[PDB]
């Protein structure tokens, strides 16, 4: 009787939807490139050593 | 888990240019260089 | 210099710690100076262990391990000074027949070159367990 008008079905859109996301929120802005790292690189004097 | 930056291997710099790329450079380093040898022996001038 | 740095177990520090949100800073939660042969452990709830890196006791720990990779190249670069300066001391006394200082000053410049891949093996040991911690916005 639930599940056929969809009180089930809005309370699985409740459940797992006010917990807070991780989604694109943190995919879209919390990204700052680094430096480049020795390790990055490190090959090269290696070859040149 | 959730994949991170992964550790980087001791070649990655040339990582950009793909393997079948940095052998025909290697090739062709030698194939003009001979070129230019053979070029140089018939002329004087 | 070399025979000082090796016996001295100062070589880097470490900071374990956690941040504090907001009217609250920083607040830190381990500490220790870390060595090649052996960890002097420091004030990380004030034990003193001068702690051999052999026994056990973390990501932290996933760092003093990867220090051991670069451990042989100084030992490879000391030998070479103590190689290089003995054989000086022979063109001082008996400077004829050359031929002794030229092999020797090849020893001099051998033996930077295995420092500089000493610090190359040591410095990217570092940087990879900095990355290879699991980034938490917490944890400083």
């Amino acid at each position: 009787k639930l599940s056929e008008q969809g009180v089930l079905d809005k309370l699985k859109n409740k459940w797992w939807y006010d917990k807070g996301e991780c989604g694109a929120k943190d995919s879209g802005s919390k990204e700052k490139t680094s430096a480049l790292s020795l390790s990055n690189v490190a090959g090269v004097f290696y070859i040149l050593v | 888990k959730k994949p991170q930056k992964s550790k980087p291997g001791v070649f990655s710099f040339l990582d950009p240019l793909a393997y079948e790329i940095w052998m025909c450079i290697v090739f062709a380093y030698i194939g003009v260089s001979v070129v230019l040898f053979l070029v140089s022996r018939f002329s004087p001038y | 210099l070399l025979g000082i740095a090796v016996s001295t177990d100062y070589w880097l520090y470490l900071e374990e710690g956690i941040i504090l949100p907001q009217n609250q800073s920083t607040e830190v939660k381990m500490s220790l100076h870390s060595g090649l042969w052996r960890v002097c452990f420091l004030a990380g709830e004030e034990r003193g262990r001068c702690f051999t890196i052999e026994y056990v006791m973390e990501s932290t720990v996933n760092v003093l391990k990867m220090i051991r990779s670069a451990t042989p190249f100084p030992l490879v670069s000391l030998f070479f000074m103590f190689i290089g300066f003995i054989l000086s001391n022979i063109g001082h006394i008996r400077p004829h027949r050359t031929i002794l200082a030229f092999v020797s000053g090849i020893f001099f410049i051998l033996s930077g070159l295995s420092l500089v891949v000493g610090l190359v093996l040591y410095i990217s040991s570092i940087n990879d367990e900095m990355l290879n911690r699991t980034k938490d916005a917490e944890t400083y």
